[PDB]
């Protein structure tokens, strides 16, 4: 029986151009107080190939936690536009956002992206290389996908 | 334990002859080390961890969209409030400290690997893997250096075409591609590059009982999914009613065959050619479980685990254990025939595992303790108190009729995952330790350098030894067992095993193409030291 | 229906012919092997032929009885030969329950060629010429039936040999956690509750402890520690369960007597103290819980079956207190270990009966019994293994006599019935009181309406050490005590003297209740 | 389980000379309608040797039996005094109640009898013939019997 | 009346050191759709003595609002210590936020932050040069001060 569990998450700022950081808004539920320094991940999957253009974005620790319910808001830097294939620049791709404890993770929430053209012409013809300044970026947070596995906790 | 390593250290043996040994003045020479033995693998292997640690890890215009659900004035009272208070180093050959203590290590590690002496191959695999992947950072120790590892590790590696060639396309692609193997044997990178380019009666409220039970299931493959969702909580009160009323009526049979039929037939299998490949990346595994994870229910699987931790109930355990128990029996002794195209055999197999999986699962439930018996004067009285009463399954009697008669791969894969879920008693049984010391026999025949003894074909050994070097590191079992306790033409001849169903049994296989991908991932020392930390905000 | 019995009433066979025909396997057997389809069929069909006649009798100014106004002699006297004889070479699976049915005859009171026993002094008649023949049985009956038997006028009247015979022989007389030691104590508290309260009218055992025990049993599989709830749960059981001042124990016996109309084959139930444990079993619903218990009960029960009990020719009571206890112990077991199967439904003749057998056969069962009578009966101590194995099979359901493994052990209970002579003594070199324990309790198990009831007919047939049975290890005592149903013939005997006075009967005088 | 269960029984007029008809309130609750009519049975133990001294008292059927919980009162006529011999007729004795459904016994109730001289001298020293003109017997009310069995209701 | 009304401030990690950035959670009112975009600004008091040492964080834009009961999460940057009087960098000074539409505000809200040293040695006797390597921001959220104008809405 798991201890920490998420209740909501929210996501905030979309639609919104790519260059904007991303936001989210976390809220999780305690049983019993935690010994140690929680840890968060957010990961960007730049192709859809493979996993060798994975990009991350930012790590924090949140402090310690007494019994209870808690909320907070995370903040993350915009990825490289270098890395990125231009094959995978346009289309849909995932967003993962993952949570450690002890070194362990146990807790995994993915979302589906969605960029596209602005401009309806682009939009139905894109240009044969990316232009960034007229991309935007949609995230689809009525379908979240989440996955929990059972670690060890004592 | 170090005598024979400093020994084969300063030129005085050869390795042929202790690895004959361990499998005219030199065997007098050898037989002065008799009692050490056993202890010279896991010493070295120690040893080696130990030396890896040095370098191996421990262990403004801007714009929002809403989301919808002069100065002089204040100086004043801030003044009486204010007074009131008061880079990355290339590798390359020519910087390595010595050649021929680096030489002999690597060479003795080949032999023992090749010869299968160590637990699991895929382990040390994945080591080796892990000391070719690092950056930064006895006589004497090993290690002042990134190139020394580096060199050690492409030493071992130079030996395993074999093994190499038969992974997926990713692997080889990414090891053809490798920026550093190239500084050390460009011919090594050819041969794998030329490998890439060469691969291609019942009663009336039995219809309730099954409508409730239709019903459930509609509720929980549509609402899984939603963060916040719990199974006991919100369905622990209509089954144990439904179950309940099942016991009056008596009619456990034909829901448990309901059960069975419906367990069979949907856990199997229910742009899209980059939709299907982009979904695979939120249905992996635990990214820190490997290369040895626990077992578990990953997919559709998870339901029935729940249900029936949640039913509880003496009955419906006793008709399930028994039906489950029927069809292994049934489904073991299926002629396949052998000669075009088979697929039968997948299906054959897909089945048996999750069969014998469940009936595993559910079998040792009641003993699953904590803790072994401290000591051994007292656990004899257990031991006698436990042993008594007969397994739910001939599983010893089937497993040596399915070996006097070859079909080997058809019986090892699930009587292997059988013994998974068993408590941490059972090694200690009489019973079971003829079951186990035959398999230890069956893993130390395979050896994938000899192929005119019998005839095996090539991926049915690699199945076997992988599945058989995964259960040796369960944590239940002693790691002891290993080191203390030292006809037709049929089934076993045909290609019957494809890559995909190597990959589908085994997944942990894959991390090490999840080892490569991180090392190109890190193009940079991106965002290194001291990270930035957040205080939890409370309500009540 | 026969045409044996009309042919042997009109004098053409003797009766021991017929009866040698029957047991084993110049003109006379050429006559009787012309009737050979009807072999089988005798023996139920005379048993309902005779129970359809008593009818007109048996109770579904008094008139004494009178040797001298018999209806006929020569019929009677063939019928009760032949009634004999099937009991002397042991045609029927049960004498004691032959035995209620002639006493039951004896104390009639009013109301083929010809119908039989038309008057009271035909039945009365016959039922004395019956039991003429069975002295050896009746005299080792207890003291109370001795004084009834002994002292009535029936016999007298119409054998005054018999009732000097019965006068003559009454002068024959005599590492664990914290929290189980709280779970203890709570059980403790449960078990005190229960030996206080549960006497008083009113009282319900689920309503009044169906939740602390529950909770008990989680935070036992929390804690993960049965295996201590399990040996004390056992001690507790067998040291409690088994057990002027001479009259207020002989008068409170009657306040803890049987069901008084379930005679003379009852179903099995647990009398007493024993009854505490069941519902407790019952309402724990425990996976782990049962498991366990089984384990440590089929482990107590194998080791007491292989005590080396000393003998000698002193005196030993360690022999009833073992045998008490396996039969407990193997009772309990019975009872926990068929719990999931126990369905009220026989399973319907044709094709789907062998998918039934199919899946219920490939399983071992939880104690393997037919090694252990096998190896057991060979070396003698049948005595000691027997009533055990038995009270064992009184609790399957109905599945278990169609399966395949069974079949054997029953196969060798009827070869063994078969061989349980009471007259031929010279040969059987055995004690009388094991062969009269062996006899009542076999006869018991065939009455159980799980087992077929035509297994016992449908035969074609069934066919070296001093150990523990020569010795006279029975007592009266434990017989009474084992055949608790052997004592219901005094009871009618009783009732034949207790209702002659006050002979109301009628004018039922019905009484309507109230409610609020 | 039983459709039928007995709430509470409890004695009137005690104590009461030896002559005085017994009387008992009996309570009971019934979960279903019965298809069958109840009946009722008592029996005095004349002595503890043997059951031949017993005397049927009386014998009651109760009528239509729907659900819900009924009382009604007991009436029966006193024991006879020829038929008890001397040596239990002073002493203790117990008197059963029993009802039968089908023709089954399920419920037994026992009550402990004691019965006593009032005079001193009597009690002191009794005649050889048992006077039952001055003897008064007594019910213990506070240590009811009862025992129940298993049967088929169906 | 005004168009625009501020519910509530949040303030979110705290306490937190000094490099942390601004975290405020705040709700606002909407009578009517707003047809131009609302700025806001973080301003931070440098120094009492003088009006010379305040410094700007960071400003948003917000695009169109319809009625209704929006929200949105306000991230400013840490102040530059490089500025800030050494006399001022150890003590308690001012935040303050303001809305300005069509290029005139019409409310202002400051909050009081602290600047306090944790450890007690260095509380006791602070050095010559304030340390922000160790020293700590307190924000003292449960007395803000509300200051409201009137603008030509229309």
């Amino acid at each position: 029986m798991a201890k920490v569990q998420v209740n909501n998450v929210v996501v905030l700022d979309n639609p919104s151009p790519f260059y904007n950081p991303f936001q989210f808004e976390i809220t999780f539920e305690c049983i019993e107080d935690l010994s140690e320094d929680l840890e968060w991940k957010i990961i960007y999957v730049g192709s859809a190939e493979s996993e060798e253009y994975d990009q991350v974005l930012d790590s924090v620790l949140v402090g310690p936690v007494p019994a209870g319910r808690h909320m907070f808001v995370f903040q993350a830097d915009a990825p490289n536009p270098g890395l990125i294939p231009d094959a995978d620049a346009v289309g849909v791709t995932v967003v993962l956002i993952t949570c450690t404890y002890r070194g362990q993770e146990f807790i995994r929430v993915g979302y589906y992206v969605n960029n596209e053209y602005t401009e309806t012409e682009l939009r139905e013809n894109p240009p044969v290389k990316p232009d960034f300044s007229k991309l935007q970026r949609n995230i689809l947070a009525s379908n979240p996908r989440v996955t929990r596995f059972h670690i060890n906790w004592e | 334990m170090a005598a024979v390593l400093e020994s084969l250290l300063r030129e005085e043996v050869s390795v042929a002859a202790v690895v004959r040994w361990i499998a005219a003045g030199e065997a007098a020479a050898l037989s002065s080390l008799r009692a050490l033995r056993k202890e010279f693998v896991p010493f070295l292997l120690n040893f080696l961890r130990e030396q890896s640690s040095r370098v191996l890890p421990q262990g403004p215009s801007r714009r929002i969209n809403p989301t919808p659900v002069s100065l002089q004035e204040e100086r004043e009272m801030l003044r009486k409030e204010r007074s009131k208070q008061l880079t990355d180093e290339p590798a390359d050959p020519a910087r390595v400290s010595s050649r021929q203590r680096l030489e002999l290590v690597a060479l003795v590690y080949s032999s023992c690997i090749a010869e299968n002496l160590v637990p699991n191959l895929f382990l040390e695999l994945f080591f080796v893997f892990q000391l070719l992947t690092a950056r930064r950072m006895l006589e004497s120790p090993l290690f002042q250096s990134i190139h020394d590892c580096v060199f050690f590790a492409v030493q071992v590696l130079e030996c395993h075409f074999q093994v190499l060639s038969n992974l997926d396309k990713g692997t080889l692609k990414l090891l053809a591609e490798n920026e550093r193997l190239l500084c050390f044997s460009p011919a090594l990178q050819g041969r794998l590059r030329a490998a890439y380019e060469g691969s291609v009666r019942a009663f009336h409220t039995f219809k309730k009982q099954r409508d409730v039970f239709y019903e459930v299931l509609r509720e929980w493959e549509d609402h899984h999914e939603e963060p916040g969702w719990d199974f006991e909580k919100g369905l622990g009160s209509r089954i144990r009613a439904m179950m309940g009323q099942l016991s009056a009526a008596c009619s456990h049979s034909h829901f448990v065959r309901l059960f069975q039929k419906q367990l069979l037939q949907m856990c199997q299998s229910p742009k899209l050619g980059r939709l299907w490949r982009l979904q695979e990346r939120l249905m992996a595994p635990q990214s820190s479980g490997g290369p040895c994870p626990p077992p578990t229910f990953p997919g559709c699987q998870g339901f029935f685990r729940d249900f029936i931790l949640s039913a509880s109930s003496f009955q419906f355990n006793q008709h399930l254990m028994d039906s489950l128990s029927l069809k292994i029996q049934e489904l073991n002794g299926l002629a396949l025939p052998q000669h075009g195209e088979r697929k039968q055999f997948a299906v054959v197999l897909l089945s048996l595992r999750l069969l014998a999986k469940f009936l595993g699962f559910v079998a040792f439930l009641p003993y699953r303790g904590p803790e072994p018996p401290p000591t051994g004067e007292l656990q004899d009285s257990i031991l006698a108190l436990r042993s008594q009463v007969p397994p739910v399954l001939d599983v010893r009697t089937l497993l040596q009729r399915g070996l006097q008669a070859r079909r080997a791969v058809l019986t090892v894969p699930w009587l292997v995952e059988f013994l998974s879920f068993a408590d941490h008693v059972v090694p200690l049984l009489e019973y079971y330790r003829d079951i186990f010391t035959l398999l230890l026999r069956l893993h130390r025949s395979l050896v994938l350098s000899q192929e005119s003894e019998g005839k095996m074909c090539f991926l049915n050994k690699l199945l076997l030894l992988a599945v058989l070097g995964w259960l040796f590191q369960i944590p239940t079992v002693p790691e002891d067992l290993f080191f203390l306790e030292e006809p037709e033409h049929g089934l076993d001849n045909a290609p019957v095993v494809d890559q995909q169903l190597l990959y589908t049994c085994c997944p942990y296989i894959g991390e090490l193409r999840k080892l490569l991908a991180s090392w190109v991932s890190g193009s940079s020392g991106r965002s290194g030291g001291f990270m930035r930390k957040i205080t939890p905000t409370t309500t009540t």
